[PDB]
RNA sequence: UAGGGACGGUCGGGGGCAUCAGUAUUCAAUUGUCAGAGGUGAAAUUCUUGGAUUUAUUGAAGACUAACUACUGCGAAAGCAUUUGCCAAGGACGUUUUCAUUAAUCAAGAACGAAAGUUAGGGGAUCGAAGAUGAUCAGAUACCGUCGUAGUCUUAA
């Protein structure tokens, strides 16, 4: 028997109410139950008696906290297969002043989103720079690459250096 | 002189901020068996001194602290340090408390003051490391002194730890172990391999502790080492002065010979 | 009727550890860290290495007598990745598949609590 | 900066509920002032307890003039006095923890605000020259 | 519905000192177990049968204040997030309190600090901390006076 729970902000309930039946169909195929509470604003997920995969409660936990941290349902469901995981990079504790912090964070996003979209294409990940953290879904090599590019982007070196060396390493691993 | 509760108050009309004269009047009252009027004078000295002149208030605090360490109480010395903290920076006030404890010859209170320094100011800078080295050197344990200095140098930055090691080596040449001083000198010359600021420090410390065959030979190696003409001639002239102070004319000539060998390339 | 060990599995990047102590944790039983079952020096964090390590861990747990295991899954934590690697799911899947009963999933990765990077 | 002050009424008259005497106000004022109380505190206590609106309306003239005509004058005006004591309080606090630069900056502000109304009072010659901020 | 000052209940991650707590990290001690464990796209330097890595119990160190944390707050700006206490301070509001033009803007000068020294070749003319030399004081490496090393000068990181 196992049970996890996240609690989600109030503005998400009209979206989670919509996609909740699809959540129930994507977890009942793994034989694991889940409720969402609209009066306390939470999503809990419980291992039932018919559950024979014990690791799936961890991925269901990651799923409901991704639905908390605002990643779309068809983007979020890919946790349920094995070669996919979350990472939550922490960026707030690198530089002191607000001006340089938001300029390096906007540098991590990119002009028109080009840096972030090219990083998603290279690392095969789903990346959300949000607030003072950076969430990411992907394979584990992609998580390792996105952690090094974000933690080196909070230091002074421009992330398009890492996009360039990722293209170099892809076409240099293709031999 | 002004040495009472009436004559000092009458004669202090010309200079009310008289820190040394107020300290002497308070010590004269305490020798005159008036501790109450002595402490009243020691507390009103900083009040009769100016407000912006912090050094006079620190001097009145040190005077009340010395009177409390001589014929007063440790609570009055702590008030004197809180008073020192009410007259100046807290780390300097606690260092004045450590000095009053060293004057009162309390070894446990001196070690507690050096530890309270080596935590806060030991993580801040190297003055607490110097204080811990002073306390353990007066306690005659150079191993524990070097251990506390290395611990405080690890707690603080390491960019001044080279000058801290040179100061530890000079203190060990002064009143410690000469082999330990030469070992710390070699470690400092290793940490500053590009700078001969540790080489001249080692040579000056050995020549000060009368290690002539050490100082002149190491300075001759430094003068014939990878140095310029001025950097070679200064070290070779210092080594020749040390060798002539020892009585070595041919070695003083060979120092200049190595200088002429290294300056011409 | 069941007697419980505790799994203490550690799914870092670059390795996976399966280290099933007794219920206190003072006395360890059957550590078979991943990078020893099969090593190409890359596959040490792989699900195949994790399930090999979990299967002979469960073999030695069955020969000692432990039939069920409270499982504690730990990522590399600290000021680092904080998410479990590829082997944390595969280790406890193989421990459940190889006859050993599973209880009490919990994450004991070291959330660093206002850590040290400046 | 904000609009936070008092709104004096249109009436310059007695409030017509104020049955109390127009001289016992002055006796109460000099009672508080020679038990040693500053004129702003005189006015606010006379407002609050022995309730007058303000004593320039009910008495003849304002209360610093009442104290000066009753022989009860201040050595130094009230604003300058409170700024002097705030400056010396923060100076004693500064000669204490010598690392409160912030208090050093606001001591610069308090002394620069001493000198403004000090030279105002010199040009009006309320308190005389040869007064040079101790 | 210019300005200043007092009062009142306050407000704030504004400041200074002291105190308290937190879990990481690093190191050490004690076990349990055995052969590998870091790290990488792979590897390697490194750590290792006086037992590493992991696990449990502690202890010490220096930091730092996870989430909560916001187009929110405070500060003149740089900036400021643990508790508690002290020291002063500041702002908005309330005011039928007080003074009565006490006012606005910026040429010199300063405290602040975001505000710096990552590794190497080279010239040292001057200066020069570090080190040492004579008197002041129960106690004086500062004071006064000099010899003297890096550095102060330059170039890339």
């Amino acid at each position: 028997e196992s049970s996890f729970m996240t609690l989600f902000p109030k503005y998400r309930e009209s979206y989670l109410k919509t996609i909740w039946n699809d959540v129930t169909r994507a977890l009942d195929k793994h034989n694991i139950a889940c409720v969402l509470d609209l009066v306390e604003g939470s999503m809990t997920v419980k291992t039932t008696r018919k559950t024979y995969d014990p690791a799936i409660i961890l991925k269901a936990r990651d799923l409901i906290k991704l639905l908390a941290r605002s990643v779309p349902f068809p983007q979020a469901v890919k946790i349920l297969q094995d070669d996919m995981a979350c990472d939550v990079i922490k960026i707030g504790n690198f530089v002191t002043n607000k001006e340089r912090f938001v300029k390096r964070r906007q540098r991590l996003v990119g002009p028109n989103g080009n840096t972030l979209k090219a990083l998603e294409l290279l690392t095969k990940c789903y990346i959300l720079v949000q607030g003072n953290t950076v969430s990411a879904m992907g394979p584990f090599k992609g998580l390792k690459e996105v952690r090094r590019v974000v933690e080196d982007c909070m230091k002074n070196i421009h992330p398009i250096y890492h996009i360039k060396e990722l293209m170099i390493k892809r076409e240099l691993a293709k031999r | 002189a002004p040495e009472s509760v009436a004559d000092f108050e009458r004669l202090l009309i010309g200079n009310p901020n008289s820190s040394v004269v107020w300290m002497n009047y308070m010590a004269f009252q305490l020798q005159l068996s008036e501790i109450e009027k002595a402490r009243e004078l020691a507390e009103r000295a900083l009040k009769t001194i100016n407000f912006r002149e912090e050094a006079e208030k620190l001097n009145i605090w040190i005077a009340m602290l010395n009177l409390e360490n001589t014929f007063g109480t440790e609570e009055t010395l702590e008030e004197v340090f809180s008073r020192a903290c009410q007259y100046m920076d807290s780390y300097t006030i606690h260092t004045k408390l450590l000095g009053i404890y060293e004057i009162s010859e309390k070894f446990d209170k001196a070690a507690e003051l050096f530890k309270a320094t080596a935590k806060k100011f030991g993580g801040e800078k190297v003055s607490i490391w110097v204080s811990w080295g002073d306390f353990l050197i007066s306690h005659n344990e150079e191993q524990e002194a070097r251990t506390i200095l290395g611990n405080a140098l690890k707690a603080l930055p390491k960019r001044n730890h080279i000058e801290v090691v040179r100061k530890f080596a000079q203190l060990e040449f002064a009143k410690g172990d000469p082999e330990r001083g030469r070992s710390l000198f070699e470690g400092l010359v290793a940490d500053a391999p590009k700078r001969i600021d540790l080489w001249n420090v080692y040579v000056d410390q050995e020549v000060k502790a009368k290690d002539k065959k050490k100082v002149e030979d190491l300075f001759e190696r430094i003068i014939t080492k990878k140095i310029t003409r001025k950097q070679a001639k200064f070290f070779f002239n210092k080594w020749l002065q040390f060798e002539e102070s020892e009585g070595d004319e041919k070695t003083i000539e060979y120092v200049k010979a190595k200088a002429t060998e290294y300056v011409a390339s | 009727s069941q007697v419980f060990g505790v799994a203490r599995i550690y799914a870092s990047f670059n390795d996976t550890f399966v280290h099933v102590t007794d219920l206190s944790g003072k006395e360890t039983i059957a550590r078979v860290t991943g990078g020893m079952k099969v090593k190409a020096d890359r596959d040490e964090s792989s699900p195949y290495a994790a399930m090999l390590a979990a299967q002979d861990v469960a073999a030695k747990c069955k020969e000692v007598g432990i039939t069920a295991v409270h499982v504690k899954i730990r990522a590399t934590g600290g000021t680092r990745t904080k998410t479990p690697g590829p082997g944390g799911q595969a280790a406890l899947r193989a421990l459940a598949r190889s006859g050993l009963r599973i209880g009490r999933i919990e994450d004991v990765t070291p959330v660093p609590s206002d850590s040290t990077r400046k | 900066k904000g609009i936070s002050s008092s709104a004096i009424p249109y009436s310059r008259n007695a409030p017509a509920w104020f049955k109390l005497s127009s001289e016992s106000v002055i006796e109460q004022i000099v009672k508080y002032a020679r038990k040693g109380l500053t004129p702003s505190q005189i006015g606010v206590l006379l407002r609050d307890a022995h309730g007058v609106t303000q004593a320039r309306v009910i008495t003849g003239n304002k209360i610093m003039r009442i104290l000066k005509s009753n022989g009860l004058a201040p050595e130094i005006p009230e604003d300058l006095y409170y700024l002097i004591k705030k400056a010396v309080s923060v100076r004693k606090h500064l000669e204490r923890n010598r690392k409160d630069k912030d208090a050093k900056f606001r001591l610069i502000l308090i002394e620069s605000r001493i000198h403004r109304l000090a030279r105002y009072y010199r040009t009006v010659a309320v308190l005389p020259p040869n007064w040079k901020y101790e």
